[PDB]
């Protein structure tokens, strides 16, 4: 009995998106499938539900709003795909969204789906870059400037990972991320060691390599 | 109507831990980990849920609902919550409890490659400390900036329990140079008085 949802999407606001959950495993038909978002560093909230045997949205039109949930048999009935439109989109929606299942009438969830980032930000695509972090001391990179998340940060191309902390990206009113990624090492073993961050941005074939 | 207590619990591997909500109705308790989807703990009030270890358990007595975790284990380290239909309270974040560790703390000046665009950036970090609240100050000639600061901190370490921040003062190319010290203030706990590590031009 499993669930997959689709990836992280990204979009201006006032357009549409559209998140997927592929739903596997079981007599699908049985059970009414729930939507939930989480903001960053919040609880979750309800979106709503669907039945999957009629299609029927737990809000009537007259009450759905900027949220529209539906479903798509496939026919076999070995699988069903379920969407969560969302349109107008808007910064308060930027938040991970979970498809659940619930088990009984009474709203145990007892699979998740693995959640889908909605980014609804103003910008676009943009390479970061890299600035060095210089001088047991302390010594890092500073990741400025890029989107959309996210990054892979490395040191001595993996070489490196004993005292790294790769810190969580923070968002400037830039519009734009910027983190940092630092690593600890003794006073000494600086003149002997080649300190080199290799950054990683796939959106946007960006691939600096800086040294410290 | 739902409250849950505590918002924060630090516990010794082996210890018992106990979580309180108060409600009503058909109530579930789920675990999540920082950066996954939740996972079903207790349903209806006290029905261990197949698959979790019996060291989970749940006890309803009129509007109070327990969650208890005994033999605290690593891998309990979550976020946990209660949920009654709709409603699910924001829940309480379970870290591991070790020795009390003062923040190793530096401060990074703006990269002079970086202050070609314009923009400056100065860096403050707090190294491996524990428990995990803290607070960053950021002085320059002891003014005390009050706007344009970023926050970010690492999960608790899957090695040795500590918890870092990172926090970056940005400003702009102009304003940075007509001032001389730089200064960052941090009070944590383990330390027995806010200590700073403060520059400026001399390198
Ligand atoms: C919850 O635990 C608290 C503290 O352990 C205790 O006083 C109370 O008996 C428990 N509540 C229930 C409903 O078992």
């Amino acid at each position: 009995v499993h669930l997959s949802q689709s990836g992280a999407a990204v979009t201006k606001p006032g357009a549409s998106v559209r998140v997927s959950c592929e739903a596997s495993g079981y007599k699908i038909s049985d059970h009414f499938i729930h939507w939930w978002r989480q903001a960053p560093g919040q609880g979750l909230q309800w979106v709503g539900w669907i039945n999957p045997k009629t299609g029927q949205p737990n809000n009537p039109r007259q009450f759905q709003g900027r949220v529209s949930l539906t479903r798509q048999a496939s026919w076999d009935f070995d699988t069903y795909s379920f969407y969560m439109d969302l349109k107008a989109v808007r910064s308060d929606d930027t938040a991970i969204y979970f498809c659940a299942r619930q088990r009984s009438d009474f709203w145990d969830f007892d699979v998740w789906g693995s959640g889908t980032q909605v980014t609804v930000s103003s910008a676009s695509t943009k390479g970061p870059s890299v600035f060095p972090l210089a001088p047991t001391a302390a010594l890092g990179c500073l990741v400025k400037d890029y989107f959309p998340e996210p990054v892979t940060v490395s040191w001595n191309s993996g070489a490196l990972t004993s005292g790294v902390h790769t810190f969580p990206a923070v968002l400037q009113s830039s519009g734009l991320y910027s983190l940092s990624s630092v690593v600890t090492v003794p006073s000494s073993s600086l003149g002997t060691q080649t300190y080199i961050c290799n950054v990683n941005h796939k959106p946007s074939n960006t691939k600096v390599d800086k040294r410290v | 109507q739902m409250t849950q207590s505590p918002s924060s619990l630090s516990a010794r591997v082996g210890d018992t831990v106990t979580i309180t909500c108060q409600a009503n109705g058909y109530l579930n308790w789920y675990q999540q980990r920082r950066g996954k989807a939740p996972k079903l703990l207790i349903y209806d009030g006290s029905k261990l849920e197949r698959g979790v270890p019996a060291r989970f358990s749940g006890r309803r007595w009129g509007q109070e609902y327990n969650l208890t975790i005994n033999n605290l284990q690593p891998e309990d380290v979550a976020t946990y919550f209660c949920q009654v239909y709709e409603f699910i309270v924001p829940g309480t974040r379970l870290d591991l409890k070790r020795t009390v560790a003062a923040p190793s703390v530096f401060i990074f000046p703006p990269s002079d490659e970086q202050l070609k665009s314009g923009t400056a950036s100065v860096v403050c970090l707090l190294n491996n400390f524990y428990p995990r609240e803290a607070k960053v100050q950021w002085k320059v000639d002891n003014a005390l900036q009050s706007g344009n600061s970023q926050e970010s901190v690492t999960e608790q370490d899957s090695k040795d329990s500590t918890y870092s921040l990172s926090s970056t003062l940005t400003l702009s190319k102009a304003d940075y140079e007509k001032h001389k010290v730089y200064a960052c203030e941090v009070t944590h706990q383990g330390l027995s008085s806010p200590v700073t590590k403060s520059f400026n031009r001399g390198e």
